[PDB]
């Protein structure tokens, strides 16, 4: 029993267990889209982490040869 | 020179050539690899039981705010390494023609 | 960023350097040495619009001055010549790393052999000699970034 865990999984309760079964099918929608949104935030965000340790070690080979 | 400056330059000019087009074909590999990555990891909707249709919304609610946080974690470790690229590339650092053919002839 | 205006220097048409070579007599006429000391360059300088200091005006001598005779000869006025007539870094950095196939952060001599040969025009081995000790500004057998830099510059 914690104050914000039960909080926390009540904004679905709030959200979603209360209203239309017609709203229901165009608002599950918008839950996709949104993770779908994140989840290719998410990929791009994993793909510039892989350049910038290439960008990274480049430089402490510069950094090093450079002294 | 064992070759000329013009063939030296046409070499150097080839070899950016197709490292652009390298470059172009590692875009589009990342690009049918992000949309690979984008059906596993958002499996697209299709339907249902109006009663048992409501704890997959509430499923969907859930992912939500864990997509977002993992989204969160890898963005603050591409925020740090701008940190660091800027503070590293900071250290490096450190360390007429036309004009006169007319106005003559 | 030198070897880009020889390159230059050997494209002119015959018909471009008769121009030059005729511009370049009425430019000496009245010199000692038949070339462009500070006088010639002086009042041809002063005369189009212009008016450098005498400081001023040799470095344009010595900016091409492959004789060090501060005059300024033909072959040297055509090098002065296509100096007046390339690649961001942010963009090299990026195919630096199409080079660098095993991704260690240098250019050694097999993925400069590996990208001549992708390029389909036929290689020689001393195109492969002459191109890695023109870009090895060290001996080192490896390009780095900051070398690959100074080995692009104004390279279309
Ligand atoms: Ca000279
Ligand atoms: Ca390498
Ligand atoms: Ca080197």
């Amino acid at each position: 029993r914690e104050k914000k865990k039960i909080l926390a999984e009540r904004r679905k309760v709030l959200a979603i267990d209360h209203l239309n079964e017609d709203q229901l099918r165009e608002k599950a929608k918008e839950l996709w889209q949104s993770i779908y949104n994140l989840e290719a935030e998410k990929f791009d965000l994993q793909e510039k982490f892989k350049q910038q340790k290439y960008e990274i070690n480049v430089l402490r080979n510069r950094i090093n040869d450079n002294q | 020179s064992k070759i000329s400056a013009s063939r030296k330059l046409q070499l150097k000019t080839l070899l950016l050539q197709i490292a652009k087009q390298e470059l172009e074909r590692e875009a589009e590999e990342r690009r049918g690899e992000k949309g690979r990555a984008l059906s596993t990891r958002a499996q697209p909707l299709e339907l249902l039981g109006f009663a048992e249709l409501q704890d997959l919304a509430r499923q969907l609610h859930a992912r939500v705010d864990k997509v977002d946080e993992e989204r969160y974690d890898i963005e603050a470790k591409v925020t740090k390494n701008i940190t660091e690229i800027a503070d590293l590339t900071q250290k490096i650092f450190d360390l007429s023609a036309d004009a006169m053919m007319q106005a003559l002839l | 960023m030198d070897d880009i205006y020889k390159a230059a220097v050997e494209q002119l048409t015959e018909e471009q350097k008769n121009e030059f070579k005729a511009a370049f007599d009425i430019f000496v006429l009245g010199a000692e040495d038949g070339s462009i000391s500070t006088k010639e360059l002086g009042k041809v300088m002063r005369m189009l619009g212009q008016n450098p200091t005498p400081e001023e005006l040799q470095e344009m001598i010595d900016e091409v001055d492959e004789d060090g005779s501060g005059t300024v000869d033909f072959d040297e006025f055509l090098v002065m010549m296509v100096r007046s007539m390339g690649k961001s870094e942010e963009e090299l950095s990026d195919l630096f790393r199409m080079f660098d196939k095993n991704a260690d952060g240098y250019i050694d001599l097999e993925e400069l052999k590996i990208m001549l040969q992708a390029t389909g025009e036929t290689i020689t081995e001393d195109d492969i000699e002459e191109l890695m000790k023109d870009g090895d500004k060290n001996n080192d057998g490896r390009i780095d970034y900051d070398e690959f830099l100074e080995f692009m510059k104004g390279v279309e």
